[PDB]
């Protein structure tokens, strides 16, 4: 919708009635995402790369604690190729990384906030 | 009268290996 109505508001108001905190909620930015090749902060990288040992953000946040709240703040500044990767966390729950270990979205609530129209109907 | 009949020994000692790392250059 418009800007500044309490999107980011009402997120962290439900992520406070079933936690009674403000933390487990795992809020990712996506006006980091202009370049293409930046997707791997959330996956990983493949066998034989720098970081191979520590895995992904977005994976190694939910091996623990699999109850959280996951956001996705302004996805309209990501270019259409980070939208491939979020299309397969849906209708499956569930998303691979670099060692292979399938972690599960099982019971998660998954919000993504955005900014189109923002004036019409 | 009696002897010492001295002995044998094996020591070990093993050794690290590294690896590499490629890093995809962009
Ligand atoms: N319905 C509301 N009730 C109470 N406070 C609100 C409400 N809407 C907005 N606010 C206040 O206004 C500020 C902005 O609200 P947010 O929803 O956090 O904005 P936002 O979601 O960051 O908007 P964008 O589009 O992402 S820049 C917050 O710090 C709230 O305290």
């Amino acid at each position: 919708g418009p800007t500044g109505v309490g999107k980011t508001e009402l997120a962290k108001a439900l992520a406070d009635f079933l936690f009674d905190d403000e933390r487990a909620m795992v809020r990712i930015d996506m006006s980091e995402y202009g370049e293409k090749h930046t997707v791997a902060r959330l996956i990983g990288a493949p066998p034989g790369y720098v970081g191979y040992e520590a895995g992904g953000q977005l994976t190694e946040a939910v091996r623990r604690r699999p109850y959280t709240v996951v956001l996705f703040d302004e996805i309209e500044k990501a270019h259409p190729d980070v939208f491939d990767v979020l299309l397969q966390v849906l209708d499956e729950g569930r998303l691979t990384d670099g060692h292979g270990r399938t972690v599960d979205f099982r019971n998660t609530i998954l919000i993504l906030t955005s900014n189109l129209g923002s004036g019409g109907s | 009268a009696a002897a010492a009949a001295a002995a044998a020994a094996a020591a070990a000692a093993a050794a690290a290996a590294a690896a590499a790392a490629a890093a995809a250059a962009a």
